[PDB]
């Protein structure tokens, strides 16, 4: 059921045949509440490296039945190389065939979906500076476009920044504003790979910050697991001791509403200040920071407001649980 | 070429914009971009389609390949007299091209054939189609049962623009008995 | 020998290389050459001067369309985006009736009841009793070259011959 260390969920040595699909079997598939990885890939390209997406979605805080299923769509020739990696953790799907054709989304159901994640994997940054990502931005205005019996989840690894430009319908902005306060950037659609080099300064000048990051994205990777990894027999099984399985019960990241619940008093015109005192004293909850509606299905990101702020009902919070 | 568009149509949304493609399936990419309108002048050229297809028609019926490509394109008329019978009759056709215009108000309530009759005959010119009313849509020389309706853009195969204004000033009672068809250019019926 | 051929060429002065009787200088253009009035010969680049006419007259690139390609509607367009292909369907009685359309056809006069104006009539006659009669639009013509290559002719006038071995391009509604 779980790794050597006992932080994420674990299954048997699969060959690629069992979570293999055609498009009927998906469809046939009531698949509901779930994610979508369009994977933009030759047989004879480099390795990303999948298994970092995956193992965090399959961390051993969540329950086998909260777990939400993987749906990767792309090359065969690619994922073949990939399979001794991803082969030892549950609910995976591989689709074949690209995805700008519409039936294999239609059958993935892109329609129920809680975040459809668009990746490139070819040689990039080589013959031109502008059309490098035009694959990625043809895909999410595919998506958008296409309609059924256009308010989707989505998100893009760009390698370019002035390429945001081109996402959004109503860019209310100059091309001299700097990404950051850029629509789409603020609402997450967006993603930068130049991200990662900024972080070379800030591992520089604090020197517990590189720490701090990796528990909070990865789950809980911890240093055993580079050493067992590096042995390479892969992610080793066993189903643990009671001690071990005790370290399952740490924090995660998760969102809340204000539409029900206890919280939903605060929300017809309260402040962030009630929620925080109140959240953490009764349940044991510690609330970040705050993702607003645009206006009064584009949602803006605010970090840690200050106490006198005010609360609509359609509002939704950052949250770290600890059960 | 799809992405320069969509950077084009982000600058300036209402802007007319024109595309060579080479496959006929990626026309649907362009459809995905929003501010993209074909009513308001937007259009797509794919080699593939129409390279073949020019090719296609010509296994119906040989020969239409170069009649539509002197048909469409610009060719300048120039009867020399070192030329023979058969090149000079030729290239009086290549001049012969593609117009548009309204008709008047005499071809109301006519069936297409009853129409081209008196443009063949008196105005001296051609027709193909006419725009029909519903969304409307082209229809190249359609059955007597579709009948015109007032203000049709008629479509005319001509020597020049200049000789299809004949068809806007017309009518059936003062331009009746006229030889030279050069006279008609009355405006007060 | 009397073979029909076509050849799909990018450079458009290798049309020079294809006919035997060449009684044209290298300095000529394109279009006055012999093989492409025959329709021999077809270049690429004819489809670069159609970027042009989609500009000026705006109702060009449609009428185009519509003589080439049979009927290419524009939901053909977003049923082959879906990738699932050309769906089949044996359709109803209202959907099978859009096949009465216009195509283009090409008529000779040695036999039939247009022969009578192939002795020695007029174009204009021709389309008068075409028209009224059987509901027929010609366009133009496509003669032998002397008295088995044949030239082209768009839309001649009403006092123009016509020869017992001539050929005529139509648009039929049957």
């Amino acid at each position: 059921k779980f790794d050597s260390t006992g932080m994420f969920h674990w299954c048997p040595d699969r060959p690629l045949n069992d979570c293999l699909q055609d498009r009927s079997q998906a469809s046939a598939s009531g698949l509901r509440n779930h994610v979508v990885v369009c994977l933009f890939a030759d047989a004879a390209s480099p390795l990303i490296g999948l298994r970092n997406l995956v193992m965090p979605l399959r961390a051993s805080n969540f329950h086998y039945h909260e777990l939400k299923p993987t749906i990767i769509v792309g090359n065969l020739d690619y994922l073949h190389r990939e399979w001794k990696t991803l082969q030892n953790f549950p609910k995976l799907s591989i689709l074949p065939g690209s995805p700008l054709n519409r039936a294999n989304l239609r059958a993935v159901n892109i329609n129920l979906c809680d975040m459809c994640v668009i990746v490139s994997a070819k040689d990039r940054n080589m013959e031109d500076p502008n059309l490098v990502d035009k694959e990625a931005i043809l895909c999410s205005l595919n998506i958008k476009a296409m309609t059924f019996d256009a308010n989707v989840p989505l998100i893009t690894e760009l390698a370019n920044d002035s390429n945001v430009q081109f996402l959004d319908q109503d860019d209310d902005d100059d091309p001299d504003t700097e990404l950051y306060m850029t629509q789409p950037f603020a609402c997450g659609t967006a993603f930068a790979v130049s991200v990662l080099d900024s972080l070379m300064s800030t591992s520089y000048f604090n020197d517990n910050a590189l720490t701090l990051i990796r528990t909070l994205i990865t789950g809980g990777a911890t240093p055993e697991l580079e050493q067992i990894l590096a042995e390479g027999a892969g992610m080793r099984g066993g189903y643990c001791s009671p001690a071990v399985l005790a370290n399952r019960d740490r924090c995660r990241v998760a969102q809340i509403s204000l539409f029900d619940g206890p919280l939903a008093q605060f929300g017809q015109g309260g402040h962030y200040g009630e929620l925080f005192v109140y959240a953490l004293r009764h349940f044991g909850i510690l609330c970040i920071g705050l993702y607003r509606f645009r206006d009064t299905s584009k949602r803006y990101v605010i970090t840690n407001p200050p106490e006198d702020f005010p609360l609509l009902p359609t509002d939704q919070v950052y949250v770290l649980t600890y059960k | 070429n799809i992405m320069r568009v969509i950077s084009i149509k982000n600058y300036h949304s209402d802007i007319k914009v024109i595309v060579q493609l080479l496959q006929y399936h990626n026309k649907a990419y362009l459809l995905n971009i929003p501010s993209w309108d074909w009513k308001r002048g937007d259009d797509a050229v794919c080699v593939a389609e129409l390279k073949l297809g020019f090719i296609a028609q010509s296994c119906l019926a040989p020969g239409f390949s170069t009649l539509m490509a002197n048909l469409f394109t610009m060719r300048s008329y120039k009867p020399t007299p070192e030329m023979s019978q058969w090149q000079t009759d030729y290239m009086r056709g290549t001049g012969m091209e593609m117009y548009t215009e309204y008709l008047s108000s005499a071809f109301n309530a006519l069936t297409f054939p009853e129409a081209a009759e008196l443009c063949f005959s008196k105005l001296k010119l051609l027709l193909l189609a006419i725009e029909v009313r519903q969304e409307s849509t082209l229809a190249i020389n359609p059955g007597p049962k579709v009948k015109i309706e007032n203000a049709t853009q008629g479509f005319f195969i001509a020597e020049s623009a200049e000789e299809v204004k004949r068809a806007f000033y017309y009518c059936k009672n003062c331009h009746a008995n006229v030889s030279d068809v050069r006279q008609i250019k009355k405006c007060k019926c």
